[PDB]
């Protein structure tokens, strides 16, 4: 009814009593407790008298009382007290209340646990750790284990996490969930990469894993010597589809920094040489060709009628570039040869340019290329112009990125030899392409007296190639020259290309660049802020930090200058890029701004993070910029819609038919500009890149750098024109082609209905072509022909069919390879 | 027929605040019910139990709603018997409902449920459970069921005579956000009784003025008639006379008679007349509480009695005081006149062995200091009520979009075409 | 809104005299008010004015 | 229930979808002014 | 689902906090 005999009882002797009273009011707490709170002092002093044992009792109930008094840490701590008149499997809404509030306690405590360490001790009371896990173990009674991991994910407690779950059940669904999830999720990735090493391990207990798990999982850890225990364990394993599709997990995913080390690793290690024939990739190039030269769908005649459409110096540059996508690596000269004089109508940096559109048009011909560029090479004298000459020297990498060091270097001979003008800066500028994500001095320091050379020609490409060299963590060093140089060097563009450079070395590092970052953010200067974003962008790109993004916004909020924030806008989608999801509703803002640059750097971003992907609606958002009445926003939303728009046409999506005549549209409009008809002319060239059937890809699963590069290069175009045939790095094969282990290329229709996109293109069956991400997986093998996947279907661009009877019927197939490769 | 409506509210069934709108009607959509017309939720549907039960007494989402008008046919229909039994059954199922949109319905259910009710078993066998989801309800945050709760479980400290229950529990609530109006000036009403009681005037004032303001007022009457009592009650004592502008309103102004006999017993500081005008209305005052808040007048009026003597004043023999406010001793006075100067009322000094009060200056004409204050309280006001206004009022917003594509285009053209001339 | 308020009102009472009150439920308010108070005075007074200077002639 | 319920929690800071919500026409209105 | 869901939210919650805190930005630079 009332407490106050139990109120009076409460101070009133003989222990006894006390526990009785305590018994009693324990049960009619409940209600009472409220006359009671103001017991609680005393009680609070009853839970100090050793004297009297129960007070645990007093102490729940105190708990009760703290509930009721919405006191908690107080309930907590004297729940904690009960231990007994605790218990977990009482229950009562409060019970249950008590306990989920006290263990969220337990969670930052843990992670400020984790923070300092991290794993077993007594810091937690042990109380709330045993009740913890007297939870976990009734989450390993529920049974259902992200209940227990997500906690324990929190909880960072491997031992938790240890394997129980492991030899229970649900053998292929109870890692990778939380795997790919820890990815998405924990803030110290060192948590998460204790999570990979033991997944490896989980794996690595292997009723035969998935690797490709193990490959990312690796990718994510870069371990090279878990790969090579795969490779061992691969060669204890050895299949040559297993070897090889592992070693396709491999060529599709490894860093050219990373993988290298388990090159010379799986050279030492023996073997397979078509696994150092994996690492090639080049079979990749030759299919990427093979699948180009065959399924390039060209229409050049509607780019005639863009080329033709018009005649200037500015706009013929672009239909130079837009030529080579539709070429890019697909090897012709087509219109090259239509206009001649398109090389009087082209001027020394487009005759430059021209010159440089070779290499992507060849992109992907490991020898041809050289010998494409030898006419135009260098000591190989020149009809005119040194521009054109210089022209290869960047046109040559183009093809040969990663793989032209020889000639790379070679070339920096060349350059070493005489550092300046065109024939240092086209160089200069090709040197760092091949030179990108290897770490070369040279590349770096032959550039950084080319650099220091103060050519505003050729020093701008030092300040990327030297950018591109040590692209990574880089050396703090160069920084501070750049950074110097930044300050130090007088030049407006030789001063700009270093915080890109910047930018470039600064790639992943993230919390570590903040400094430099910071230093950029605080440069009177843009081009320090400038790059800053581009800066966080590498080091925080896919991932979202939110203060970097928060700093970005806020940057972009704080800065005069409008390219900065243009530039600080476009540079979200990279640390936006693994969510494309709200940067829609992200730019929605941006997108309706007094200010163009601001609504032209929405433009990239989104453009940018669904290049690869969907979102009409975002799209959408995009087409009243395309009319926002500067051509030059337009112009950057036409490019970023085709970024998104290619292979996704065609009532798949209606609009492209608009999107494309806007171009043509433009293209025909005498009264937009080339500005307007550049990015339009590009933007439809962008689509029909590769034969138009190339896609655009970029961590869509781990992050490749190239992907992002043509971006950021092409990011100062207008600026700096001659650049963005870089953006010919994330062309992407929708190849689909049998591949197989003597590689007898065979290749099937495996046929499985998607609503078909393969239709869905633009004008002028399982093999190769249109596909689609998704079209690729709405498509399965047959079991029926000789050969079948390990993985079970896949992408697009990977192929592969796993061979499982040489020299008999199932015939013989060839291609630009098996030709010459 | 009307069951229409029944059915046409089932139609709010749908999701989320067709709930609320799916009330509003249905508060008014008990005007008609008969016994037959029950049988419709019989045909309406867990199906067979509803079917048992309707015979008893004569989707989901909806089965509490139905519930709901199972309750509103009974209480509605006077019979008790049936009405009680089913509250236990409705109740006790409707409560445990594992729904979140229910507790919303069931308040209505409750404010029927203890409604009814009479004593102990209703009192505290009823008050446990409402106490008991009122944690649940707290924890599950729904803002409108556990306002009501509160509500009445206060309503049952008040039935019964517990203040400081009520206030420490108090003590120990948070009140929350989305509400309706007339629960929360049905709380402020608790709310500025109970802290009334206790002596503290100056903060009841307030949360019954909210109560005022709060409240609607269509035909909400008897609350607004019983407030006022308890409004005109604390004016009174605070010592701040109401003006006759509220003794004569409405239909009320005929149950007010009896604090508009306080005040003309109170401003002129007889205490004879008072006590005398207490007897005659007391029984009257008894049927609500306010009684013994007025009982403690006889302090107040004896203040004023002082006050006025002193205005009209200079000095005094305390003879005269002491014959004018009837009291036996003039050794009396000098006690209530000695604690009337403590309090900062009359400013006198008292003469002992002439026995005459002298009485203090107005030196204190313009203070400044109190008009500042009330001024600057002012002020705060008019602000607030601009800034709330201004994060309102600030709330069709869309259709944005001025210049254009298509007259830019035009203009750009016409610009060409003054070049080429 | 209403049908809530009513139900308000319901809950806090009934009422007795509150019912007697809405049967009888006018009239207007002229302007401003307060102290009323008592009445018959003034005449009471001369009444009395005589009376007392009566009283008065009486002295 | 434990972090069932949870979900709820956070769920309904949606509250702060609504005063963004005010922000965007309170927002979009200067832009109109702006431009 | 939870571990998908609850946690996948936490991102929101900063969605409304990236937004929350940056559009008071467009307020404040468009006034001046």
């Amino acid at each position: 009814t009332s407490a106050a005999g139990i109120i009076s009882l409460l101070d009133e002797d003989e222990p006894q009593l006390k526990e009785f009273a305590l018994h009693k009011l324990n049960a009619v707490v409940n209600d009472f407790w409220a006359e009671i709170s103001e017991s609680v002092d005393k009680i609070e002093v009853l839970y100090e008298d050793e004297g009297f044992r129960s007070r645990q009792f007093a102490a729940l109930v105190a708990s009760k009382v703290f509930y009721h008094l919405g006191a908690f840490e107080e309930s907590l701590n004297y729940a904690l007290g009960a231990g007994d008149l605790f218990n977990v499997n009482d229950n009562s809404e409060y019970v249950e209340t008590i306990i989920a509030k006290c263990i969220d306690h337990y969670t930052k405590q843990c992670v400020e646990n984790a923070d300092l360490p991290e794993g077993e001790k007594k810091p937690i009371d042990q109380r709330l750790e045993g009740i913890v896990n007297k939870m976990f173990q009734r989450c390993l009674d529920d049974h259902k284990y992200k209940q227990a991991i997500g906690i324990a994910l929190e909880t960072r407690r491997l031992d938790v996490f240890e394997k129980t779950i492991l030899e229970s059940n649900d053998v292929p669904g109870m890692l990778a969930y939380s795997l790919k999830l820890c990815m998405s999720l924990m803030q110290n990735k060192q948590f998460r990469n204790k999570v990979l090493r033991v997944l490896v391990k989980i794996y690595m207990n292997l009723e035969k894993p998935d690797f490709i798990n193990v490959c990312q999982c690796l990718i994510f850890l870069d371990d090279p010597q878990a790969v090579s225990d795969i490779l061992e364990k691969l060669v204890k394993e050895d299949n040559l589809l297993m070897a090889y599709q592992i070693c396709f997990d491999l060529y599709e995913s490894a860093s050219q920094q990373f993988l290298s080390s388990v090159i010379q690793n799986l050279r030492t290690v023996g073997q397979t040489l078509k696994m150092i024939k994996i690492l090639s990739g080049e079979m990749a190039i030759e299919l990427h060709l093979q699948f180009l030269i065959r399924n390039n769908n060209t229409d050049l005649m509607i780019l005639k009628n863009t080329k033709d459409a018009v005649r200037n110096s500015v706009c013929h540059t672009a239909t130079v570039i837009a030529n080579s996508f539709m070429h890019c690596g697909t090897t012709s000269d087509q219109f090259l040869r239509d206009n001649l004089e398109w090389l009087a109508r082209a001027t020394n940096w487009a005759k430059f340019t021209a010159t440089a559109s070779l290499g992507v048009i060849h992109k992907g011909h490991e020898k041809e290329a050289l010998q494409l560029m030898a006419t135009y090479l260098p000591k190989d004298t020149s009809p005119g112009s040194a521009y054109q000459e210089g022209g290869g020297l960047y046109a040559l990498g183009l093809i040969h990125a990663n793989h032209g060091g020889d000639i790379i270097d070679y070339l920096l001979n060349q350059l070493k030899n005489a550092s300046n003008d065109i024939v240092r800066h086209g160089g200069s500028l090709g040197l760092g392409l091949a030179a990108m994500g290897t770490a070369r001095q040279d590349v770096y320091d032959l550039l950084k007296t080319n650099l220091y050379q103060d050519d505003a020609v050729t020093g701008e490409a030092a300040g990327l190639a030297l950018g591109l060299v040590m692209l990574g963590s880089k050396n703090a060093q160069a920084i501070e020259d750049m950074v110097g140089y930044a300050q130090e060097t007088q030049h407006e563009k030789i001063l700009r290309g270093l915080a890109v450079g910047i930018a470039l070395v600064m790639y992943g590092r993230m919390e570590e660049a903040d400094a430099l970052i910071e230093s950029l953010c605080r440069d009177k200067d843009p081009i320090l802020r400038r790059s800053g974003m581009y800066t966080v962008a590498m080091a925080y790109c896919g991932s979202g930090n939110n203060k970097a993004i928060r700093r970005l916004l806020h940057v972009a909020v704080s800065d005069v200058n409008d390219d900065v924030r243009r530039a600080a806008v476009e540079s979200l989608g990279f640390i936006l890029f693994r969510t494309p999801e709200q940067c829609p509703s992200v730019v929605s803002l941006l997108s309706e701004s007094y200010n163009p640059h601001v609504r032209y750097g929405a433009a990239m971003a989104l453009g940018i993070c669904c290049a690869g992907t969907g979102n009409k609606e975002a799209i959408n958002l995009l087409e009243p910029m395309t009319n926002d009445p500067v051509n030059y926003v337009r112009q950057g939303a036409l490019i970023a819609s085709a970024l998104i728009m290619i292979q996704q046409t065609e009532i798949t999506c209606p609009k492209v038919n608009q999107f494309r005549q806007l171009y043509s549209k433009v293209i025909n409009d005498k009264h937009d500009d080339v500005m307007a008809k550049f990015g339009a002319i590009l933007a439809q060239g962008i689509l029909d890149a590769g034969g138009h059937n190339v896609t655009i890809s970029l961590q869509s699963g781990h992050t490749h750098m190239p992907s992002v590069v043509g971006v950021l290069v092409f990011t100062q175009f207008w600026f700096w024109f001659p650049l963005s045939h870089f953006l010919s790095l994330a062309y992407t094969p929708t190849c689909v082609i049998g591949l197989n282990k003597d590689l007898k290329m065979p290749k099937v229709q495996y046929k499985s209905n998607c609503k078909p996109s393969t239709f869905a293109y633009p004008a002028p069956l399982d093999n190769p072509a249109r596909v689609m991400p998704a079209q690729l997986k709405v498509l399965t093998m047959p079991e029926t022909c000789r050969y079948q996947p390990f993985k079970p279907l896949s992408i697009g661009g990977i192929i592969i069919l796993k061979d499982t009877e040489l020299v008999e019927p199932v015939a013989a197939h060839g291609p630009k390879i098996e030709e010459e490769e | 027929a009307a069951a229409a409506e029944h059915s046409q509210r089932e139609l709010d069934t749908v999701t989320l605040e067709d709930i609320k709108e799916h009330v509003k009607q249905l508060e008014k959509a008990v005007s008609g019910k008969e016994p037959r017309f029950v049988l419709r939720a019989l045909r309406m549907l867990t199906s067979r139990r509803l079917n048992h039960y309707v015979l008893y007494k004569a989707l989901p989402e909806v089965e509490a709603y139905l519930q709901l008008l199972v309750v509103i046919f009974m209480m509605n229909s006077k019979r008790y018997k049936e009405a009680q039994k089913i509250s236990d059954d409705l109740m006790q199922k409707i409560s445990t409902q594992n729904r979140r949109a229910l507790d919303l319905v069931a308040a209505k259910c409750y404010y029927y449920h203890a409604r009814v009710y009479e004593f102990l078993d209703k009192l505290d066998v009823v008050r446990s459970f409402l106490h008991a989801r009122l944690r649940t309800a707290t924890l599950r945050h729904d803002a409108d069921g556990q306002a009501t709760l509160l509500n009445l479980l206060l309503r049952n400290y008040l039935h019964y005579s517990l203040y400081d229950q009520a206030e420490k529990l108090v003590s120990k609530s948070v009140f929350p956000e989305q509400a309706n109006n007339n629960e929360w000036a049905r709380y402020l009403y608790y709310t500025g009784r109970i802290k009334a009681i206790q002596l503290e005037y100056s903060e009841a004032r307030r949360t019954m003025t909210n109560a005022l303001r709060k409240a609607p007022q269509h035909t909400a009457v008897g609350f607004k008639q019983t407030v006022h009592k308890l409004l005109i009650v604390v004016e009174l004592l605070l010592g701040e006379i109401p003006d006759r502008l509220q003794f004569r309103q409405p239909s009320l102004k005929r149950s007010l008679m009896p604090y508009f006999l306080l005040t003309q017993a109170v401003r002129t500081g007889n205490l004879a007349k008072f006590n005398q005008v207490l007897d005659q209305f007391g029984e009257k005052f008894q049927a609500d509480g306010t009684y013994t808040l007025i009982i403690r007048l006889r302090h107040n009026v004896i203040k004023t009695g002082v006050r006025m003597i002193s205005l009209s004043y200079s000095r005094i023999s305390l003879a005269d005081i002491a014959q004018k406010l009837q009291l036996d001793s003039p050794e009396d006075a000098e006690f209530i006149v000695a604690k009337a100067i403590r309090d900062g009322v009359i400013e006198a000094s008292i003469n002992h062995e002439k026995g005459y009060v002298q009485s203090k200056e107005m030196i204190d004409i313009y203070s400044t200091r109190e008009p500042q204050l009330a001024f600057h309280q002012r002020i705060s006001f008019c602000l607030d009520i601009h800034n709330m206004s201004v994060k309102a009022m600030r709330f069709s917003y869309n259709k944005d979009l001025e210049s254009a594509e298509e007259r830019r285009e035009r203009e750009q053209q016409d610009l060409e075409f003054a070049k080429e001339m | 809104e209403k049908k809530q308020p009513v139900d308000l009102g319901l809950l806090e009472e009934d009422d007795e005299f509150e019912e007697f009150p809405a049967e009888d439920w006018d009239a207007h308010v002229w302007e401003d008010n307060w102290d009323d108070d008592n009445v018959e005075d003034d005449f009471s007074n001369q009444l009395r004015a005589e009376l007392e200077k009566h009283g008065y002639k009486m002295e | 229930y434990l972090s069932k319920i949870e979900e709820l929690q956070l769920i309904v800071n949606d509250k702060s979808q609504n005063l963004r919500r005010l922000q965007a026409q309170r927002n979009e209105l200067n832009a109109k002014v702006r431009l | 689902d939870l571990y998908s869901r609850y946690k996948k939210l936490q991102q929101e919650l900063e969605f409304l906090e990236v937004q929350e805190e940056y559009i008071k930005d467009e307020q404040k630079n468009l006034k001046k």
